[PDB]
């Protein structure tokens, strides 16, 4: 049990590898409204965790999908958002850090 | 002194509309209703989420306590919801025996921890015109539609305020796929 919230823009995803989702069963994955889900899965084959990804509309909702899900790590590279300074929003969340460093988790 | 054999009365009524196939108690989305124990003023309850919405196809369990003087007040109604600790060891005992039942509820208008509901019929739009049933009832109609403006649950509310509806629906649908045992 190792809770992990992770958003993917388009940049971030290249730090992404179908073998998270496999590996980890609380790896729970948010993506940007620049990625389309149904071709996410099929570019990584992983079909099988439909469940475990959420598409999400507005950068807005990101926030609210990460607060409602309140996953122990969350892994997040604000700068790659188009919204700035709305850190509006809080610290809600256990242990945020930059999407770069997912390989410590 | 009375409330007791309304009680019971209400327990025969939904006992025998179940063993009917053709009633219209399964469109309703009730599953099943009954006291605990002896007791009468405690009771259980299963629901299938309403169809055409994120919660369709799935079961619920809800806990019923019923105040002495009822039906002048209103049960206290919430959605049985466990923590991931305690799901997790539920999904353990996987022999598919009777059902599988989701053990989170996340909707505006439940308390995520709770498991409370937030409902007009409940809180003193209530009468004694109102059962244990048609409460039942009420509440899987909220389940189709939410009310964002009397939120118990902030960020569920907030998906709709955006008008992200699918990410309300994705995230509907993660619970039930991961938090579900028997």
């Amino acid at each position: 049990g190792q809770s992990v919230s992770l958003v993917l823009t388009q940049k971030d995803l290249d730090f992404f590898s179908a073998a998270y989702l496999n590996e980890y069963p609380n790896l729970t994955v948010i993506l940007h409204p620049s990625v389309d889900k149904s071709e996410f899965l099929s570019r990584f084959n992983v079909q099988r965790n439909s469940h475990q990804v959420i598409q999400v509309r507005t950068e807005e909702s990101i926030f609210h999908v990460l607060k409602q899900l309140s996953s122990n790590i969350n892994l997040i590279t604000l700068g790659n958002l188009e919204m700035s300074a709305n850190e509006v929003e809080t610290f809600h969340l256990d242990k945020f850090l930059t999407n770069v460093h997912e390989v410590d988790r | 002194a009375s409330t007791e054999k309304r009680l019971l009365k209400e327990y025969r009524a939904v006992k025998k509309e179940l063993t009917e196939k053709r009633s219209p108690i399964h469109d309703t989305g009730i599953v099943d209703l009954h006291p605990l124990e002896d007791g009468l003023f405690r009771w259980s309850a299963v629901i299938r989420g309403p169809d055409q919405s994120p919660f369709e196809d799935a079961l619920w369990k809800l806990e019923i306590d019923i105040p002495t003087n009822y039906p002048l007040d209103p049960p206290k109604i919430k959605f049985v919801v466990f923590g991931e600790e305690k799901i997790r060891q539920l999904q353990r005992k996987t022999s598919s025996g009777a059902r599988k039942v989701c053990y989170k509820m996340p909707h505006p208008n439940v308390n995520f921890k709770t498991g409370e509901i937030c409902l007009d019929i409940l809180q003193q739009k209530w009468s004694p015109a109102w059962t244990l049933q048609s409460a039942l009832v009420a509440i899987v109609v909220l389940l189709a539609n939410p009310e964002p403006l009397s939120p118990l649950n902030i960020d569920m509310a907030n998906l709709l305020k955006c008008d992200d509806t699918t990410a309300y629906k994705d995230l509907v649908h993660y619970y039930i796929a991961k938090y579900s045992a028997y």
